């Protein structure tokens, strides 16, 4: 590891900084040096290193789409024929993609999950598991796409066992899991009814406890109430 | 596309 | 270069691929590889290179700005150590710039700018050297930072010799060189004066050269235009 | 900061 010569506390710094001048894969870099250095992460910490992972394959999905659509309407009847260019270029970022997923799969494997005894920071590590098996699904198409689906299901299955025994209706990671897993339903499982069923339980679950809750934690509940609310607006 | 966090 | 193996060809293609996809180091890349392939470059393949690198820089300019107003901020009296990590992150940006600045430039000495005869071409990579070479002065600080500038300065005022004897005024190279060269006077040179007047003057003759012009050049030349007016709102 | 292209 190119980060191992460097301080933890220092490699946090650098990611801190790396997030003020939106440099996110130097931000990622920092950040997987830090959880090699093998000690747990604190709630700020693991914040940083999903807003880094987040952002770089966020920009990489972005760019397979552009690539993938374009693919496409080139094997419709009419198109002429452009050669191999097209194909080579969206494999080439796909594996880019794949290699981003594995890394941070990586990590949550080795070993930030089975160290997670808390529920805030378990239900956040198996939320991202979930999270990085749905992006190689999204690009999967061979004999481990299936498998790779289950892989996300499970993630996301036990991460929600888990925030709806130990945490409130309203805590935002429980919401975001749920958010997410919604959305797995809707466009990695096929399961529209799954998916909306969810984001509404989900939704009213959280009303009914927003009284309970401060000012500050109201507004954090509500912001990703509104995400819910959003996609159930898209789909129905 | 769909919102996640 | 890693690039060696693929058709020039096929690198444009996949140049203006990334750029669809917004991927501009790997814009970047192909367009590197292309150009090594040693010919000449039309102008489409010009302005493939130059956008990918633009962009590349840009962002990288964008970040070192960043970083180092918070190292200033450091460096102010009553501020808290915060050790080295600040410095470290912003020379390591500012090695990376410099990086791709010594890149292009070290593409436009081997060889395009010796091979460019016409005049579309050699003021191109002319304002090109120079802008790279500006880029290198934002950052400067040490015994070669009057030779950097300078630099920056014989390539503009070679350009810019050119396009007068070669290009009408409304010429959109023409144009966009003498905006960049006005932002190298103001904000490089430390002669506003030299950076008014080149705006001014280069308004006013394209204005009177407008009428030559059919509405496509019309369009292209009078957006430079405007960038020439905003900047003279801004410095007066 | 001011316009370049
Ligand atoms: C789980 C407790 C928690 O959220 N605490 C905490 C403390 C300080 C900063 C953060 C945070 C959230 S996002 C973020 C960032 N993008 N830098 C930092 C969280
Ligand atoms: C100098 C002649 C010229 O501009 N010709 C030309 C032909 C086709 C496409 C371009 C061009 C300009 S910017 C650009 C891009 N960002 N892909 C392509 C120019
Ligand atoms: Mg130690
Ligand atoms: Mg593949
Ligand atoms: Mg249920
Ligand atoms: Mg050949
Ligand atoms: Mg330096
Ligand atoms: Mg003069």
């Amino acid at each position: 590891g190119a980060m191992g010569s460097m301080e933890r506390a220092s490699l946090i710094q650098k990611a801190k900084l790396a997030e003020q001048a939106e440099r996110y894969e130097d931000m990622a870099a920092f950040m997987k040096g830090a959880v090699e250095k093998g000690e747990e992460l604190s709630c700020e910490e693991r914040n940083l290193l999903s807003v880094a992972y987040k952002n770089v394959v966020g920009g990489q999905r972005a760019a397979w789409r552009v690539l993938s659509s374009i693919e496409q309407k080139s094997n419709e009847e009419g198109s002429e024929e452009k050669g191999p260019e097209v194909r080579e270029y969206r494999e080439k970022v796909e594996t880019e993609l794949q290699g981003v997923c594995d890394t941070v799969l990586g990590l949550l494997d080795s070993h930030l999950i089975k160290e997670a005894g808390d529920a805030e920071s378990r239900v956040f590590y198996l939320k991202m598991k979930g999270d990085y098996y749905r992006y190689l699904a999204e690009v999967a198409t061979g004999d481990d796409k299936k498998r790779i689906i289950d892989s996300a299901r499970s993630a996301y299955q036990e991460a929600m066992d888990i925030s709806k025994k130990e945490m409130p209706p309203t805590n935002p990671i429980r919401l975001g899991l749920a958010l997410n897993f919604s959305v797995f339903h809707y466009e990695i499982a096929n399961s529209p009814e799954e998916a909306i069923s969810l984001a509404k339980t989900t939704f009213d679950e959280a009303m009914a406890d927003l009284h309970t809750l401060s000012e500050d934690s109201y507004k954090d509940s509500t912001l990703i109430m509104q995400l819910l609310r959003d996609n159930l607006t898209l789909w129905t | 596309f769909p919102a996640t966090v």
